[PDB]
DNA sequence: GATTCGTATC
DNA sequence: GCTACGGCTATACGG
């Protein structure tokens, strides 16, 4: 019903800390199979984050859909896995190579009880030896979110090395408020934390703000069709994914930010040439 | 109570590095330290008051500036300070003129608790980074300044012997015997063995036993002497040899074990005691 | 003394000591000491057995001046010899010379090491023999089931995968067909569900692969052979085989598997023979067979 | 040696039919097993008197052939920690195996009462959420040593001892299988040493049979001694002390009791005694206790049993 | 094919098996709640299990949160295991992300599967947690329910040293004493459900079962079931269960419910002034050790039988009485905690109140023991004579005990240094307040 | 299980 | 080609 194969490095390295970042948003994965595309995805338990990959056709090398062979139509296959179990999976052993990463499912009237509601992932490392995994997997309905078309509103393009630099530096322990404040001269981005006083001023909760300012030297484009406030992890995290796949004919390392207002969420995509990646946060309404 | 002290690593290298030598020793030990600023030399205690006690002067010369008055008498006034902060200031210190620089340290004690200015400069490459910090501090009564006094040690007909300088042909040979029974983990007591000249390491216990000797030359400047002591003690002893090119070793024959490190400065010469019960 | 052995080779004798380390690390392990040389006998449970072999020309010297005895058992401490022997054998230019003794029943075993300036000595007293036999952890050498031989880094990464995946439970698959096709794969149990590493045909990491009728002499086709293997015993063979250039594979109809490490510094010496017995599971389950033959249908 | 299971693994049911004792329960277990709907229930009683056999029939019969992937029997000898709970026990719930209709999922825990408090309190939302797929089939010795809140979720079915009959049908399908020789007082003997225990009946009967063949009286009672709790109280209902000074030294001392043993013993035997006024009950458990403490202390002989023997009647008597 | 607990569930808020006061406070409540500057911030909900805690607050949601909020509920799942997640943080995240439920995406977060609790150390982060959002700075937050059911914990563990939550699971045991008193945090205690909603919320599954009930012609001894189901069980899911259970059947099976495990002050209640249904006080006596013994096999319970025995006809009883019933409890002191002496100590109470038992007896009301409060008087003593000791050894040089201190030095120095220092920085006053 | 206060209902 | 250091992981400890 469904097979692709992955035959690149760096395609395998994007596609394990893509999932990597779904398996530590939510504990259970849900993969949705089209006739163009490979979309995972990832809602947070709170449905306060979300985090969308979409690896296209031409991101497999081979790629065959077969829905003709739940399925909900609007002929799309959706299915829910867990993520630690996939993310062992496609983890890159040290000191072998996995020549071709093979992700399908077969679920025919033909097929045995044993890959019955199984996802069968097979694995070709470079000394010739075949890996084959079935993690079970339940067939779920996949939802689309309009905050693509709602908001694809000023809108925010920056280099993503010095932010990337900036949030592995700041740490997700003690910090996790991130103010992206912008105005149309510059733009400064600043991992703060609330300090919460007990009975008598008593420090439950200490106070920790690492401010860093960009001029807009650095900044690439910038329309202010702004004070926004957002978690730092998830951010964090989606920043860490582009970077994984190493490459230099598209030359993009930059990110994409729309946002309204403190109550509306802020969408930040980034993009690969046949991955597409997007995350949806929501803000703090604290005007 | 007017308290500032001006240090500069780069000029002197080892009245700076007996420095580090004093700091490291007093961090690992215990967490706080105690500073005696005498008007004419400084001592840097950490009394755990069995656990040993660590003695080391400090002279005054070796700092470029050491102004210090008080009320009290020969101008002494006592700090106590967390030495994980000062130890951390340090630290960026060495980083500091590691990246490549000449500055001072500016310190000074400015306000029973108090906290010394640790103020410096550093330059990447000419630009102008001022580094401030500010380490609180306690201070000391005179009552409870007196209350500490070094530990007295006596060799009526005991022995002291001159461990051989680092620098020598034996030094490393020396510091591999010293370390080789750090290497076991679990070992919490060694016996040390004097005869008059051989020192053995010995550590016997219920199943096993331990029995290292130094076969090398060794010197005892002008009868049995055996001692128990812990672990952890033994390892300070190695830090404070690794860093001392004069070191003196004294056992007493079930009484107390002291390690006596000096450095000729010359001028007054920086000396460190560890006071081993 | 009775026996005395020395040698400046203190790397390869740790890598002999770390592969006992797997056999827990706080408990006692049983030397051997003959005129062939010394080894560490090691067992757990009465379920595996681990047996090292260093041989006689792998040190300098090796008198074993005890002409009334065969061989000499002592029982002692693993952790202690394991620390011990942990010198590096740095400063390359005064090598720590190992020195291993033993005078006999109730004289302790002796580590001296030698810095050229320093001669350490460790006394390790030994314990009263347990009333076990090593001879009952054992394999037959005329009932093995299948001999496969697999090359070291393959196998170790195919344990490496199966502790990263959990591997609860580990099965064993041995099928030859006719037409020269070996197959060979470590299906396992874990929390992912059913995983399987099918080993490569090829005769650069499966060298050999015979799967006989319980007479070690019949060649038969088409036909399997199953092992039910708990993997926190098969585990233990992997530190084993981070330092093995050949792994040799054989089990019978009792169900015991014996993995053979074959290690490949004097000239004379062979290698450590690490022999690693281990017992199969029962598997009071029967439809758990036939789901590993369907699986490996397809 | 031989491959001859014990008969109490070589005769253990394998069909619902074949249990019996509690007909009105076996009878329910059985309209579920082919209705099909299986409610989350709780099985308890006594030790061996069926609630393992029970249950795993009652599994076997529901899922059919979907047996080896349809149930998660997790005992005591597993680590049902909150780990477990957590991550196995989750993963079997959300598999999606498609069953016949009506058809369930079951997790036979075995033995919930040892479980601890937080791998209940994880249960709880494991049964709330993953309710329409998977059900789960509790089986232990006491009730309350399960969490209210999973007690509320489920059906409570208290299997009860077995009588004289039920033993006793069972046994002569055990001797009609086996080709036993046998008389009517031996397996009466038997039915009595048993107490309501099948297991402690069926590994008698094996006893007597492999010792001396012919299950008589004699052959029973000189293999398998006469249940001593039966005994302890027959010692602390006499009349006078000359005769329960007997029952006591020739029937307890001279057997091989431990004093300690005799002792636990009468407290419980105390405790469930009849037509004894409630003064005369809690003064004989104060003697009791007064003497176990001496005997914890160290002093356990038969001296400290009869001074308690003395002071029962005394209390007895008057008092 | 479903349980009938789950194919019968309210729809609306009149459906709900709960008291009208109780429901009228928790929507006072909960409606105070979404007002902007809400003086509660946390509501508790304390009681057994089935009291409709949950059923309550899922069905408030539903008609409350589609009012304030600008153009359901957000449960926590512990079962959640995030990978860079260390499992003390799970409960830490989820607080962080709920904080961002404000109008526009407004939901009442509810709490009912509390993480694991039973831990010594994420409990403290549980409690830490719950105080920073309690005193949190930020002006604006959402609404928190939490429900913890009180059920008491059986006994695994084998130790004398077992805590507050290794014997009941309640709302004390988990949050300490300033979460509770913290005037932003509402509790709400609720009751089991009482014979009458039972009995008509059952009754409604047995009409709308009608076919199914009249086809095993199980409607001429139907209200012979609710009535005894109602008397027995104060749960509304096992009730529904049992239900269930004896529709589906098809013989004389003996219906059976959930056990209640009688709680402190019932039990000794229940040895003081007996048991309503069971005459034999050793079937009482029996069953109130084989189904409360994590209760009765204490030292708390033989300290209330002492505080509390003078209740029974508000002290007017026979004196060699109660000298019958002291000194059955101190030799119950002497046998070491061994299984025989507190069925001794509650058999000899329970004898001596049944010979004195006569109606018109206006008894009083039981009380706490009050030891709890000597040790905390006598750990200030402890401290005041260690005050006392330090100040008597640095300021002169004595050393005295504290033996010698709490019987001469504790009283007559107190009233040497208020003459010889006062009359003519110190200690004054006798030693742990006076005798009053 | 006890008392006291407060309803709802027959 | 070799070494330092960061990340991963097994193991002892603590309440
Ligand atoms: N009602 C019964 N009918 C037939 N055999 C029975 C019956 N009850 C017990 N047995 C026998 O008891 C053995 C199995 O005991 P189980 O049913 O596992 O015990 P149990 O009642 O679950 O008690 P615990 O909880 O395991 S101590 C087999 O030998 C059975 O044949
Ligand atoms: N009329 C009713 N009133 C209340 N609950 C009902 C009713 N009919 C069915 N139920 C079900 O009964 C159950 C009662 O659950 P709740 O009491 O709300 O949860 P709870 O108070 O947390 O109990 P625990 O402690 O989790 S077991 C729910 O599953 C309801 O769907
Ligand atoms: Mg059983
Ligand atoms: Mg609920």
């Amino acid at each position: 019903s469904f097979k692709a194969t992955i035959t690149e490095s760096g395609k395998q390295n994007i596609w394990f800390r893509a999932i990597y970042v779904l398996s530590t948003i939510q504990d259970d994965i849900k993969i949705t199979v089209t006739t163009n595309e490979l979309i995972a995805w990832s809602m947070n338990e709170t449905d306060t984050t979300l985090c969308q990959v979409r690896f296209q056709k031409s991101f497999f090398e081979e790629y065959e859909f077969k829905p003709h062979e739940g399925v909900q139509v609007i002929k799309l296959y959706s299915f829910r896995v867990n993520g630690r179990h996939l993310t062992t999976i496609s983890r890159k052993p040290d000191g072998d190579g996995i020549k071709s990463f093979t992700i399908a499912v077969n679920n025919t009237s033909t097929c045995p009880e044993s890959l019955a509601n199984r996802l069968i992932v097979v694995i070709e490392m470079d000394s010739l030896i075949v890996k084959e995994y079935c993690p079970q997997f339940q067939p779920i309905k996949y939802d689309p979110i309009i905050i693509n078309l709602k908001y694809k509103i000023n809108y925010i393009c920056c280099n993503s090395t010095l932010l990337k630099n900036f949030l592995d530096n700041c740490n997700v322990n003690v910090t996790d408020e991130v103010k992206l404040e912008i105005n149309v001269h510059r733009l400064s981005i600043t991992a703060f934390t609330k300090a919460v006083y007990g009975k008598n001023n008593d420090l439950l909760r200490n106070a920790l703000s690492m401010s860093n300012t960009i001029s807009t030297l650095d900044l690439e484009h910038y329309c202010l069709f702004k004070s926004i406030i957002f978690k730092l992890k998830d951010f964090k995290n989606f920043i860490t994914i582009g970077p994984s796949w190493k490459t230099t004919q598209d030359g993009n390392d930059n990110i994409s930010l729309w946002f309204c207002h403190p109550g509306d969420p802020i969408l930040m995509q980034m993009q690969k040439p046949g991955v597409k990646l997007e995350l949806v946060e929501v803000t703090d309404s604290n005007i | 109570m007017k308290l500032k002290l001006i240090v500069n690593g780069c000029e002197a290298p080892d009245d700076y590095k007996l420095l580090r030598t004093t700091i490291n020793t007093v961090a690992s030990l215990r967490k706080t330290a105690i500073l005696r600023f005498n008007s004419e030399r400084l001592t840097i205690i950490s009394t755990p008051k069995d656990t040993g006690q660590l003695w080391c002067t400090i002279p005054h010369d070796v700092f470029r500036l050491y102004t210090v008055i008080s009320a009290r008498e020969l101008n002494t006034i006592t700090m106590e300070c967390n030495c994980d902060s000062l130890l951390s200031v340090f630290k960026r210190y060495d980083r500091v003129m590691n990246q490549g620089s000449s500055s001072n340290m500016t310190i000074k004690l400015q306000s029973p608790i108090c906290a010394l200015g640790i103020t410096f400069e550093e330059i990447v490459h000419n630009k102008v980074i001022m580094h401030s910090f500010k380490v609180p501090v306690k201070l000391l009564f005179r009552a409870q300044d007196t209350r500490i006094q070094e530990p007295m040690i006596n060799y009526i007909q005991l022995m002291m012997y001159k461990l051989p300088p680092i620098s020598g042909e034996f030094g490393s040979a020396f510091h591999g015997f010293i370390r080789r029974v750090e290497r076991y983990s679990n070992v919490n007591h060694i016996h040390l063995m004097g005869v008059k000249v051989e020192l053995k390491i010995i550590v016997n216990e219920l199943d096993w036993h331990l029995e290292i000797c130094w076969n090398g030359p060794l010197d005892s400047v002008i009868s049995t002497h055996e001692v128990i002591i812990r672990c952890k003690d033994w390892k300070v002893c190695s830090k404070l040899y690794a860093a001392f090119e004069e070191v003196v070793l004294a056992i007493s024959h079930d009484e107390s074990c002291v390690f006596h490190c000096s450095l000729d400065r010359g001028r007054e010469r920086g000396q460190i005691i560890y006071y081993i019960a | 003394n009775k026996f005395s052995a020395s040698t400046v080779h203190l790397e390869h004798i740790t890598t002999a000591l770390s592969c006992l380390t797997p056999f827990g690390s706080k408990d006692d392990v049983l030397i051997f000491i003959d005129a062939d040389g010394l080894s560490f006998v090691r067992e757990n449970n009465h379920v595996i057995k681990i047996q090292l072999l260093l041989s006689r020309e792998l040190f300098m010297s090796y008198s074993y001046r005890n002409e009334t005895e065969d061989h000499m058992k002592l029982c002692v401490k693993i952790n202690h010899i394991l620390d011990s022997v942990s010198v590096m054998n740095r400063n390359s230019d005064d090598i720590v010379e190992c020195t291993l003794s033993y005078d006999g029943h109730g004289s302790p075993f002796v580590l001296i090491f030698e810095d050229s300036f320093i001669s350490e000595r460790v006394e390790y007293s030994t314990y009263l023999i347990k009333d076990f036999d090593t001879n009952g952890l054992e394999l037959d050498r005329e009932r093995i089931s299948f001999e496969a031989i697999i090359k070291g880094e393959a196998l170790h990464s195919a344990l490496k995968d199966l502790k990263e995946i959990g591997c609860k439970e580990c099965y064993v698959y041995a099928k030859t067909e006719a037409n020269d096709e070996n197959v060979f794969a470590l299906i396992s149990k874990s929390q992912l569900g059913f995983s399987k590493i099918k080993l490569p045909s090829n005769r650069s990491i499966l060298e050999k692969l015979q799967v006989f009728d319980g007479d070690s002499t019949t060649v038969i086709d088409g036909f399997a052979v199953i092992g039910f293997f708990d993997f926190t015993s098969f585990d233990k063979i992997r530190k084993s085989t981070k330092i093995a250039s050949k792994v040799l594979f054989r089990m019978d109809v009792h169900g015991v598997l014996s993995v053979n490490i074959l290690s490949q510094l004097p000239k004379d010496y062979p290698g450590i023979v690490i022999e690693v017995c281990m017992l199969e599971k029962e598997s009071i389950d029967e439809a758990a067979q036939t789901e590993i033959e369907l699986l490996m249908e397809t | 040696l031989s491959l001859q299971l014990p008969w109490v693994e070589k005769y253990r049911p394998q069909v619902l039919s074949d249990i019996v004792g509690n007909k009105e329960t076996i009878d329910r277990l059985q309209q579920i097993a082919k209705d099909g709907n299986m409610p989350h229930m709780i099985i308890s009683g006594m030790p061996g008197i069926g609630k393992t056999t029970s249950v795993h029939c009652l599994a076997h019969e529901l899922l059919g052939r979907s047996y080896a992937d349809g149930v998660l029997e997790l005992n005591a000898s597993d680590d049902r920690g909150i780990d477990v709970v957590r991550n196995q026990i989750k993963h079997f719930a959300q598999k999606k195996l498609h069953l016949p209709p009506g058809k369930h999922k079951i997790v036979i825990l075995d033995e919930a009462d040892s479980m601890t408090a937080g791998a209940q309190q994880a249960l709880r939302r494991t049964m709330e959420l993953y309710s329409n797929s998977t059900r789960f089939a509790f089986a232990c010795n006491q009730s309350n040593k399960i969490i209210e809140p999973l007690q509320s979720r489920c059906a409570i079915l208290r299997y009860s001892k077995l009588s004289d009959e039920d033993v006793l049908k069972r046994l002569l399908q055990i001797i009609k299988l086996e080709d036993v020789k046998y008389t009517n007082d031996g397996l009466e003997a038997i039915i009595f040493t048993a107490e309501g225990d099948m297991r402690q009946a069926i590994n008698n009967l094996q006893s007597t049979v492999a010792g001396h063949g012919l299950v008589n009286a004699d052959n029973v009672f000189k293999i398998v001694d006469s249940p001593h709790p039966l005994i302890v109280k027959k010692m602390l209902l006499a009349s006078n002390l000359e005769d329960s000074i007997q029952i006591l030294r020739t029937d307890l001392w001279k057997k091989g009791y431990s004093s300690i043993d005799i002792v636990t013993t009468s407290f419980r035997v105390t405790k469930n005694l009849a037509q004894v006024k409630e003064s005369v009950r809690l003064e004989m458990i104060k003697e009791i206790g007064l003497t176990h403490m001496r005997i914890l202390e160290g002093v356990g002989t038969y001296l400290q049993l009869a001074s308690m023997l003395a002071k029962i009647h005394k209390l007895n008597n008057k008092a | 094919g479903e349980q009938w607990y789950e194919k019968f569930k309210p729809n609306c808020l009149e459906q709900v098996a709960i008291h009208k006061r109780k429901l009228k406070d928790v929507q006072e409540a909960l409606d105070a709640m979404f007002l902007p500057n809400a003086k509660h911030r946390i509501l508790l909900l304390s009681g057994p299990s089935g009291c409709s805690k949950s059923t309550v607050i899922k069905e408030l949601s539903k008609i409350l949160v589609p009012k304030y909020r600008q153009n359901k509920v957000t449960e926590f799942r512990g079962d959640c295991i995030v990978n860079d997640l260390p499992q003390m943080e799970s409960f830490s995240e989820f607080l962080k992300g709920a904080r961002y439920l404000v109008m526009s995406n407004l939901s009442l977060i509810l709490i009912e599967d509390l993480p694991n609790v039973f831990h010594i150390d994420t409990r403290r982060r549980f409690q830490q947690l719950i105080l920073q959002w309690l005193y949190s700075s930020e002006p604006l937050l959402p609404p928190l329910v939490i429900c913890i059911t009180e059920c008491e914990i059986p006994e695994n563990d084998n130790n004398y040293r077992k805590f507050g939550i290794d014997y009941t699971f309640s709302a004390e045991t988990i949050m300490n004493k300033e979460i509770l008193m913290h005037p932003r945090l509402k509790r709400i205690k609720f009751n089991p459900i009482n014979s009458t909603l039972l009995k008509k919320h059952l009754k409604f599954i047995c009409v709308q079962n009608m076919k199914m009930l009249k086809e095993k012609n199980k409607w001429n001894k139907r209200q012979e079931v609710i009535d005894y189901i109602a008397q027995e069980t104060g749960d509304i899911r096992s009730a529904i269960t049992t239900l269930q259970f004896w529709a589906t059947s098809s013989g004389s099976l003996p219906i059976s419910t959930r056990e209640s495990t009688i709680s402190y002050f019932h039990a000794i209640g229940k040895v003081i002034h007996g048991s309503h249904s069971t005459n034999n006080d050793n079937e009482m006596i029996n069953n109130l050790f084989e189904n409360s013994n994590n209760l009765l096999s204490k030292e708390d319970f033989k300290l209330g039988i002492l505080e509390n025995y003078n209740t029974f006809n508000k002290g007017e009883f026979s004196i060699s009485d109660a000298s019958s019933i002291v000194d059955c409890l101190s030799e119950c002191d002497n046998m070491n905690g061994l299984p025989e002496s507190n069925e001794y100590g509650l058999r000899e109470v329970r004898k001596t109140f049944r010979n004195i038992s006569k109606q018109g007896h206006n008894h009083g009301t039981v009380y706490f023991p009050r030891e709890w409060k000597v040790r905390k008087l006598q750990n200030s003593f402890k401290v005041q004579a260690e005050d006392w000791l330090n100040v008597s050894l640095y300021k002169y040089n004595a050393v005295h005990s504290f033996r010698n201190i709490t019987l001469e030095f504790g009283y007559y120095a107190p009233l040497i240094r208020k003459c010889q220092s006062y009359k003519k920085i110190d200690v004054v006053d006798r030693i742990g307040g006076p005798i009053e």
